[PDB]
């Protein structure tokens, strides 16, 4: 159902796009209020943990304290993908970036609350 | 808190994921004088004449299906053990569906509720919202929920 | 009522037509300490501060062409004779004639008014619309009208 | 004024030029009981809890390219932290879509209200404020407001 | 100017839609803020009795306490119609169905209240 | 920057438009919020006085006292025009009359608080 695209080597201070498209079931086709889609991380031998958040609907964020200001998460209706702008990179946003999906409204921005994953991609920030 | 009267002045929770969570913790909300915040709900200490009031602040990006948006304040009796809706309020914002390569412009929806009413003691108070994916309470004093003995 | 202050809290009636006719003869509406409800306006008993207050919803489904929905609480002297407009609102949900083909999408309209005036015994408060066609008293707590000496 | 109470409603000036200047001079316009009105804001004579509120009307005709981002807020400055909180805040975004080249500009009409009870110090001053006066309407009473009660 | 369409046999339990055309002077035309539009029935040596009312500007609509949640009023403004959606039909709404029009707002929902009509539809309903 | 079009001879009670069109730099590109046009009026030997205001973005205005309800200042966005629309005119509304502009919102409407102004042009209420 879920698959990322971007990623790779980028240079610390640097920016990268990430993108979430949905295959097989699009994004407008819910059987709740709308599918909840988030962006999470997890770096070598350290927990899964949550970087930004969107509704299908609304299109209202939430952002991890860490990302918040320096990364943006947006839809793309007619394309049906969710896209992760990152800028001022650092070493330690290295990690491979996760799209993830509910169709509803999660209560938590727990890795828990979401059933659905893509495969993932490997962020690398370094000289 | 100087006066005598029961009073409340709660805060959407910005921390909250995904739903309408009434806080009085943070500088700028009260809870004085008996009122009490239970299960997202307001306790009304004693009976008399109360001004209820609520605001809640919506916002989206462009639009999909008719969205259609409610807050209400609604009164649950101690006796009768019903749900009333006491103030009621709705918006429904889009006017077209956004055509397939136009630009998302963020809208914007606040709405206010507010009222005197005859309470019971032990009555319980409810602002709610249907759409939890509309709602913004990013910054501060912009969804709230409030009760003045008068 | 256990309090001694002035109070009213009416509400439109939902089995009027093509008018806001103000009632206060059903549950969680009020008329007590001497305020009356005359023709359709709220009689002040005594002198004093009073906050006043009224909510309308405007309900519309598309757009015919121009569209201006007002919202005024006037204030009707027992000594000048004459009509003021203490608080006031316009909405105009409609932009252009919705196209011949175009879907007629349900839009919801509410307007809030509210404040603190210094007024005289006799003085008669009205609530007004211009729009009885767009106004929407269908279900409890969407229309009312309200003020409570201070 | 009969009452003991502090209060004020005060109203925006129909003769000021690009901007929201509040008002006691005016016809059922209060300022009582201690409540001062300095530098555009309400002065809070006495502590206690106090209701707020306020109203403002924005108008526009047509819309532009432009995206309009319409604010209002109520803020408290405090005597002793010196600094400026938001205590009531609402947005508007009235333009959909950019008025058709040779369609005809029709009015579009925005009210905010703001309203809550608050414990305010002796000292405090109170802000109400708007971004756009370019998008006020302050043309007609009753439209734009600002006030205060002690209970 | 008001002719009604539809209607004719339908068995109990089924539904049967009533259309209502302004010819002449159209529904868009009006001196006033708008045009009031209502469906009234007179069932054989009984009195006439409103069924719903819709206004042509907004589309709101009033129901008489029988038909409130099985029938429907609506304004369709291109084909200048108001068309009545009566579902859950049972013997005793067999009657001859009006349409009624006002250039203006009605302050009641009585047959005195309508001074146009058309000529009326019946509206059988049996086995 | 400002040229004003229209004016001339008119007969008492008459009506003229006025026209006031931005060269080079159109209303349509400002650095602030709008640009506020605003008309002026010089009789002779008179002082240079306020008639109306218009906000380029929202089309908000403001008339001088004798002016307000028999004149009307709008704004032409695909002209890039400033009109004032005179009417039930007067021999003393004979004066040059100046468009002057502002990139911002001022907050007078003294002669003072616009720095451009267009050339000006003649006005004559006469049988």
């Amino acid at each position: 159902q879920l698959q990322e695209s971007g990623g790779g080597l980028v240079q610390p201070g640097g920016s990268l796009r990430l993108s979430c498209a949905a295959s097989g079931r699009t994004f407008s086709d819910h059987s709740g209020y709308t599918y909840t889609i988030g962006w999470f991380r997890q770096a070598p031998g350290k927990e899964r943990e949550f970087v930004a958040r969107i509704y299908w609907s609304s299109g209202n964020t939430y952002y991890a304290d860490s990302v918040k200001g320096r990364f943006a998460i947006s839809r793309d209706i007619a394309k049906n993908t969710v896209d992760l702008t990152m800028n001022n990179l650092e070493p330690e946003d290295t990690a491979v970036y996760y799209c993830a999906a509910r169709d509803g409204i999660p209560t938590s921005r727990s890795v828990e609350s979401y059933n659905y994953w893509g495969q993932g991609t490997q962020v690398t920030v370094s000289s | 808190t100087p006066s005598d009267k029961p009073v409340a002045h709660v805060v959407a929770n910005p921390q909250a994921e995904g739903q309408l969570q009434w806080l009085n913790r943070r500088a700028n909300a009260l809870l004085a004088n008996g009122v009490e915040l239970r299960d997202n709900q307001l306790v009304v200490p004693s009976e008399g004449l109360y001004l209820i009031y609520s605001q809640v602040l919506f916002k989206g990006q462009g639009c999909p299906t008719h969205v259609l948006l409610t807050h209400t304040i609604s009164r649950i009796a101690v006796s009768y053990q019903t749900k009333v809706n006491l103030l009621s309020a709705i918006k429904s914002p889009c006017q077209r569906e956004t055509p397939e390569g136009a630009e998302a412009k963020p809208w914007y929806e606040p709405i206010y509720l507010g009222g005197v009413f005859q309470l019971e003691k032990g009555d319980r108070l409810s602002a709610e919202i249907n759409r939890p994916d509309y709602l913004d309470f990013a910054e501060s004093g912009q969804v709230y929920f409030g009760i003045i003995a008068l």
